[PDB]
């Protein structure tokens, strides 16, 4: 009875979240109508974490769909699992955000934010013991970034003692389709650094490379990329959704993954013999964030293996990776690599592994955005679009300072010794 | 007849608590429904097995136990387990959300909200006691509840039952068996706060239990069931003196007077032998001298350490089964010559022995083999301090960089308590060194 | 190396073997500590809501 | 591959085998505090023995035996020999010794011995030494018990008084003193390996029975010889005579051999000492394994009887022999536990 309230905002948030509900609905064996037609009772032991039990034994996700542009709502509602969701949980506007963070955070999103919190109060009050919230959104746009972080700030006011998770698609180093994304990303990161307990960094360029270089898709699409992200989201939340040797929640994950409150930005991975999975799983080629783990040290790591597989074999292989490449792990957090196993594998797979790393190498990402942010901000390029919504330049300078301070923090523990 | 109340705190204490009360019922012939045909005194009695069980007019023998956890997952299984009928629901207390591996959350935040209810339910059992002796507290060092709430309860028990004795059964964290990066923090904090309120504490290192299970029972990946069933055997042998007629360790107060000349050094090392796989075809019966010698092999201890490099201040031998005093005395004589056994000059080099003719019991379908003679040795050796140093070193590595400290401060604790408790452990480690090293 | 303090019963027997001879806070104090911790949490939460109010 | 750590940065012997292990290409060096090591080249003082054998999935080896200090300390050794039945207080290969505490003390015991030898006009030269003494200083020889105790009171650390060998075997040409150093390796299986190559450490000043003031002719520490010895290195390079030459000298000068006259007694002393402590330090059933290299110091009297004087748990090798001995440590004490990818120099002393 540790329920999670899911929220998805913006195109990216809704497209990624919609595919996420498709994935776990299959894992819990729930059809688009919301009725269970599975085989094992282990699919239901912890189903109330992500679903409400409705009259007629229909299952309804604790999902809240948000955007300032109604177009993406209609796509969700007409998608494979469109009619699963609660009609009243579609909270949308008509104006859109125009890739403008200020519109999403201060004007257009501020008009709609209360309506979203009202839907949150419904869901949260209908929870035996509310555990926390999870958000899926992009940082480069205006709604998921600007309004997304506004929703986070408001939720922390009502629920200051609850856990806030996010799955944030970050700007990629070379692939971009938004000219002002450095402004939007830097403004969002300064919000995420303060009002989130855990943030999974997702990079579309890395996801595209996997789809193209590895999976051999000659014409990858956002559907293919979303499938990879959804597969990772299911893998991360496997322990929250299924029983097993591990009985842990989101707060325990944060307590053990975050040695310092601001450094809570994780590097996700996914794979694909047991030895070969652990080899893949730690590979740069399998990392969902555009940062080389070899360019830093892991503060903490979490690995989840799924499917019938030799436990002792995994333990030996994991322990080998730690001891073999121990120079990439901080020496002052003893036993900072923990592993969990679940008997239920995903669809069309016999074995799978999900990776969650709190690596100091993630500062490379915040370096990039800072340098891109400064190049535009020095010349106040495109700024009038933000000051026109009522922002002041000082709010831009503060975000620049904070993300540089965050970058400064990461470098501190990347060279710390015992 | 003086009663003993058992309090199980957190996941480890509760799950171990069940394995213990599962075994107690088998050793006494108590059925899962609570009715034991062997009992002639219905609705009461002054029998020794009543020290752990109360009786009802209906014939049910109700354990004198309380299970407490800050989330209901573990205790729910108790309420719906094979032994569900055995306890009245009131003895099972559960919260809503756990301490999340945070000593502060279990001690300060949530401990304050549930302490009064727990003490009331304990006092309900005490009111059914005519000569209550003390408490046996089962808990883990690592869990947020096991470490945080337990230290709070032990403080209140020293207040509400000042004269009564308190014994600990503590699970020492081990990387092999599902630990958390912050368990060294929790283990140090709960030891510091509980040290002055615990008369005698039996540590059990999951590393040692894990290796014993994986080596002597041929279990590739031991589960919590494997470890708890083995842990229950050592606990049962330690508590048998309270549940059966005898003249040794019959009172909780006797436990430390026979094992603890120094108040703070109250962590006796437990060694158990023989551990035999039931899968073993027709395991040849071992001898008294053979199992007694195994009590000095480090591979059989509950805490992997080297008593040869410490000093003993007390030693007890607890035999179960067909054992005659002549064989025990013969075995001791022979192994004093072979083994390195150095007592402190201010104590006598002696062994307090006890024999219970009932052979050890084994759970049906369990991994332990039905043996005819078994022994558990309890020795207060300074070598157990090796465990504190290991834990203290891990504490130091993280605390030097204040990793995870913010989680504890956020719950109301001050960084001062981190350094205060570490200072206490530095003193405890040094106390051990003065006694056990020249 | 003598056996002393031997005691026997039908359940068992016990004895000793000498190989060689030799050569708390009150309740209110508890709650003040718990109250001091609660005040610290409340002050921390007040600063959060104050900053969120700004 | 394997991993190891170095925590005795001033160790001459283990500084070189740290380079040997890296040269193999199947080993790597982590820093002091990284706990994920297969081998530890631990510190000399207060090595954290309690933290070994607890890292999951890592067989761990250490280059020291927990408890060997009982044999490598001047005070402990005398107590260990007198209280162990294996060796006993009447031990014959160990000079008469007594532990003395300045300011469990045997002052009056040694006082009963000196007076006994005063009645019979027997030799009464004694030497006081201690582990505190360093760099060839802190050791005084006298035939007056009063002088010895007084010197021990100015010093602070525990001291021991040992019957001085007034009649040492003297090499010719030179009429000079010497001591013998044997290097012994004990692996994790507790096999006792005696290095084939020993060394005589020679005084370059003729042994002067008259005055013990000039301690250059009485103390044969290479350390002191370089300090205040004129004739340094006159006979053998650096006052280091080796077995091949000494064996030839024994043949030419005394119609005997090094094996029969001396080495047979050396092997017996090494076994007796190490077997005496095997039950206390053996790691055959421990969560971690141990090996250690010792350095036994011997004195030969004119009757070709071998005496033991000191034992070193952190000894230094001879410059000519570092290459061979250090390589042996890897083959016997390390590669045995950690095999690499696909003639002996030691003498195995049998159980
Ligand atoms: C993030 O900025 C983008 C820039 C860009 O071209 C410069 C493209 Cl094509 C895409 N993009 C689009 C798309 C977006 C906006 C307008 C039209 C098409 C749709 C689509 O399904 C996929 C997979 C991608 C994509 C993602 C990550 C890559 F590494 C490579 C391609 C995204
Ligand atoms: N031997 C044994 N140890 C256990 C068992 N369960 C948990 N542990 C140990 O306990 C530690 C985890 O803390 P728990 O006691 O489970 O947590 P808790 O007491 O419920 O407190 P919370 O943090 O609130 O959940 C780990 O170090 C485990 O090694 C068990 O069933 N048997
Ligand atoms: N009983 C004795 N009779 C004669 N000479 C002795 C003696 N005991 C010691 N010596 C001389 O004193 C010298 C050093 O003695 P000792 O062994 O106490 O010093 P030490 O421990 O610093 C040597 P190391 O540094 O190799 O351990 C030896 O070279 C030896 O010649
Ligand atoms: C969602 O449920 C999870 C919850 C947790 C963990 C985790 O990763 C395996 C989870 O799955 C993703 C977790 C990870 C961090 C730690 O390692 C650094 C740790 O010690 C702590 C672990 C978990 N503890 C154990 C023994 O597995 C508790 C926290
Ligand atoms: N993975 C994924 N990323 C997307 C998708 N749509 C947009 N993005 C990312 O988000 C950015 C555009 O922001 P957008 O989603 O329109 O944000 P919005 O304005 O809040 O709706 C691009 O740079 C993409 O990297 C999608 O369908 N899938
Ligand atoms: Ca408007
Ligand atoms: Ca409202
Ligand atoms: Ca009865
Ligand atoms: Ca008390
Ligand atoms: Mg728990
Ligand atoms: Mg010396």
């Amino acid at each position: 009875m540790r329920e999670i309230v899911h929220i998805q905002a913006g195109q990216c948030g809704n497209q990624i979240g919609a595919k996420f509900w498709e994935v776990i609905s299959d894992e819990h064996g729930i059809d688009p109508t919301g009725s269970y037609h599975g085989d094992s009772d282990l699919q239901l032991e912890r189903i109330n974490v992500y679903y409400n039990e409705a009259t007629g034994n229909k299952y309804v996700p604790r999902a809240i769909l948000v955007d300032l542009e109604p177009g993406t709502m209609d796509s969700v509602r007409s998608g494979p699992f469109g009619q699963i969701f609660r009609p009243d949980n579609f909270v949308f506007g008509q104006s859109g955000a125009g890739n403008n963070w200020a519109k999403g955070h201060y004007t257009e999103g501020a008009e709609l934010v209360d309506s979203v919190l009202d839907v949150v109060r419904k869901e949260s009050e209908s929870c035996d013991c509310l555990q926390g919230f999870q958000l899926t959104h992009s940082l480069g746009g205006g709604t998921g970034s600007g309004m997304g972080t506004l929703l986070i700030s408001k939720i922390r006011e009502e629920y200051p003692d609850r856990i806030m998770n996010t799955f944030s698609v970050m700007p990629s180093p070379k692939v971009s389709d938004t000219v002002v994304e450095p402004y939007n990303a830097t403004l969002s990161v300064h919000q995420l650094v303060e009002n989130t307990d855990e943030t999974y960094c997702i990079d579309n360029e890395a996801l595209y490379d996997i789809c193209f270089r590895t999976l051999k898709l000659t014409t990858p699409t956002y559907g293919d990329l979303n499938h990879l992200v959804s597969a990772t989201m299911s893998g991360v939340t496997t322990c929250l959704r299924f029983p097993g040797q591990l009985n842990a929640d989101l707060r325990k994950l944060a307590v053990n993954m975050v040695p310092f409150p601001r450094l809570h930005f994780f590097m996700p991975g996914f794979a694909p013999t047991v030895p070969e999975l652990t080899q893949q799983m730690f590979d740069s080629k399998n990392m969902m964030a555009a940062c080389d783990p070899r360019h830093g040290r892991y503060l903490t790591v979490a690995a989840i293996f799924r499917g019938r597989m030799s436990m002792k074999e995994v333990d030996e292989q994991m322990l080998n990776v730690q001891n073999k490449n121990s120079s990439y792990f901080v020496e002052w957090i003893p036993n900072n690599v923990k592993t969990a196993v679940c008997d239920i594998p995903p669809r069309g797979l016999k074995m799978s592994a999900t990776f969650i790393g709190n690596s100091t190498a993630i500062q490379e990402l915040f370096k990039r955005i800072s340098e891109q942010f400064t190049a535009m901000f020095r010349r106040k390029a495109f700024l009038h679009w933000y000051t026109g919504e009522g922002m002041d330049e000082m709010e831009f300078t503060e975000a620049e300072s904070n993300m540089n301070d965050l970058v400064s923090e990461y470098q501190q523990y990347q060279d710390a010794t015992a | 007849m003086r009663e003993c109340i058992s309090i199980h705190v957190g996941q480890a204490g509760v799950q171990i608590g069940n394995a213990c009360w599962e075994l107690y019922c088998l050793e006494h012939g108590i059925q899962p429904d609570g009715q034991m045909p062997s009992d002639k005194t219905i609705g009461g009695g002054d029998d020794s097995f009543n020290t752990f069980f109360s009786e009802t007019g209906a014939g049910k023998h109700v354990p004198r136990a309380v299970f407490v956890d800050l989330e209901p997952t573990v205790i729910d299984e108790v309420r719906t387990g094979t032994y569900r009928q055995l306890f009245h629901p009131e003895q099972l207390i559960t919260g809503k959300e756990d301490a999340a591996n945070n000593y502060a959350r279990g001690h300060y935040t949530i401990g304050k909200e549930i302490i009064d209810l727990v003490l009331d339910r304990i006092r309900k059992l005490a009111d059914q006691c005519t000569g209550l002796q003390g408490f046996l507290v089962f808990h883990s060092f690592g869990g947020g509840t096991g470490s945080g709430f337990t230290s709070l309860l032990m403080e209140r028990l020293s207040v509400d039952y000042g004269k009564k004795s308190k014994l600990e059964f503590s699970i020492y964290p081990a990387p092999q068996v599902s630990t958390a990066v912050v368990e060294p923090y929790n283990s140090i904090l709960t030891t510091h706060t509980t040290l002055e309120h615990s008369d005698c504490a039996f540590m059990v290192d999951n590393e040692a239990i894990y290796d014993i299970c994986r080596r002597n029972l041929d279990i590739e990946r031991p589960t919590y069931t494997n470890l708890n069933r083995l842990i229950s055997q050592i606990v049962s042998s330690i508590t048998a003196s309270l549940r059966f007629d005898g003249a040794l360790n019959v009172d909780l107060t006797e436990f430390q007077t026979n094992l603890v000349p120094y108040p703070r050094i109250h962590f006796p090392l437990a060694t158990y032998a023989p551990v035999i796989s039931a899968e073993k075809a027709y395991h040849e019966q071992l001898s008294v001298a053979e199992i007694t010698n195994a009590c000095f092999e480090p591979a059989n201890q509950m805490v992997k350490c080297d008593p040869r490099h410490g000093k003993y201040m007390a030693c007890c031998l607890l035999y179960r089964g067909d054992v005659v005093p002549k064989d025990v005395n013969a075995a001791i004589a022979t192994i004093k010559t072979k083994r390195s056994i150095q007592f402190v000059d201010w104590c006598p080099t002696g062994f307090k022995v006890g024999i219970n003719y009932q052979p050890p019991t084994v759970v049906p379908g369990g991994d332990l083999a039905k043996v005819q003679r078994a022994v558990c040795m309890l020795s207060n050796t300074t070598a157990i301090a090796e465990a504190w140093a290991r834990l203290d070193h891990k504490f130091d590595l993280m605390y030097a960089k204040r990793a995870f400290v913010h989680w504890y401060v956020g719950e109301g604790m001050e960084e001062g308590e981190f350094s205060e408790a570490r200072e206490d452990m530095a003193a405890l480690e040094k106390d051990y060194e003065e006694v056990g090293v020249d | 190396m003598e056996v002393i303090e031997l005691n026997k019963c039908t359940s068992g027997q016990s004895f000793e073997v000498i190989l060689k001879p030799p050569s708390d806070p009150s309740l209110e104090e508890i709650q003040k500590k718990l109250e001091a911790a609660e005040e610290r949490r409340k002050y921390q939460e007040a600063e959060l809501l104050k900053h969120l109010a700004e | 591959m394997y991993t190891f750590v170095v925590r005795d940065e001033n160790s001459s012997v283990y500084a070189e085998v740290s380079r040997l292990l890296l040269a193999t290409g199947q080993w790597k060096r982590l820093r002091k505090d990284n706990p994920r090591f297969n081998l530890m080249l631990g510190e000399r003082n207060r090595l954290p023995f309690g933290r070994l054998g607890h890292e999951p999935g890592l067989v761990q080896l250490v280059n020291y035996y927990r408890g060997a200090d009982k044999l490598c300390r001047k005070a402990s050794l005398v107590k260990l020999i007198k209280t162990s039945p294996e060796l006993s207080e009447s031990c014959t290969w160990f000079p008469e010794s007594y532990v003395i505490y300045p300011t469990t003390d045997e002052r009056e015991v040694f006082l009963a011995a000196y007076n006994r030898r005063r009645e019979g006009r027997e030799g009464n030269v004694w030497i006081a030494k201690s582990s505190a003494g360093a760099k060839g200083e802190g050791i005084l020889i006298s035939s007056e018990a009063s002088e010895l105790l007084d010197f021990i009171d100015e010093q602070g650390q525990v001291h021991v008084i040992q019957k001085y060998l007034e009649k040492p075997l003297l090499l010719e040409p030179g009429h000079r003193k010497f001591d013998i150093r044997s290097w012994v390796l004990v692996d994790h299986l507790y096999n006792i390996y005696l290095y084939r190559e020993g060394v005589l450490r020679t005084s370059s000043e003729p042994y002067n029975s008259a005055n013990f003031q000039d301690k250059t002719c009485h103390l044969t520490n290479h350390c002191i010889q370089k300090e205040y010895s004129k004739n340094y290195g006159r006979y053998e390079e650096g006052n280091e005579m080796f077995f091949e030459e000494f064996n030839q000298y024994l043949m030419d000068a005394l119609n005997t051999t090094l094996e029969n006259s001396i080495l047979l007694q050396i092997k017996h002393i090494i076994r007796s000492c190490l077997m005496c402590i095997e039950p206390a330090i053996s790691t055959k059933h421990l969560h971690y394994q141990s090996f250690q290299l010792f350095g036994f110091d011997f004195m030969v009297d004119e009757e070709l009887k071998v005496w033991l004087i000191e034992v070193n748990g952190a000894p230094a090798c001879a410059q000519k022999l570092y290459a061979e001995l250090c390589q042996g440590i890897v083959d016997v004490a390390i590669s045995s536990v950690f095999p690499l990818a696909d003639t002996s120099i030691f003498i195995k002393l049998h159980h």
